[PDB]
């Protein structure tokens, strides 16, 4: 896992908060980013 | 988008399918065929 | 900044001073001659 924890950082140049955290705190992770992206769009 | 500016919206997405090459077969093609521009392969 | 974008920067300044002239004297105009542009005052 190279660019899993990277997003940790990335992602906090940023209401989806239970989202947000889910993402901080986690094979789910293309889906939870498309779910992520889907949402904020 | 309009929540930071246009930092967070594709950039993800770009990492998301580069984690997918990294590590489905029709649905792995729709992820990176769907968003190109319009027509970039 | 780079927190957002050019949003709450100058808006937020601006409508403090717009506050002041609602509700001192030579700070209450070195607040408002210290920004302009360089010139304007």
């Amino acid at each position: 896992d190279e660019y899993v924890q990277e997003l940790k950082g990335l992602i906090r140049k940023h209401e989806f908060g239970h989202q947000k955290v889910t993402f901080l705190s986690q094979s789910p992770l293309l889906t939870e980013g498309f779910k992520l992206l889907s949402s904020l769009v | 988008n309009r929540f930071v500016a246009d930092w967070v919206i594709e950039r993800i997405r770009w990492l998301l399918i580069e984690i997918l090459k990294a590590s489905e077969d029709q649905e792995y093609q729709r992820l990176i065929h769907s968003l190109s521009n319009v027509k970039n392969q």
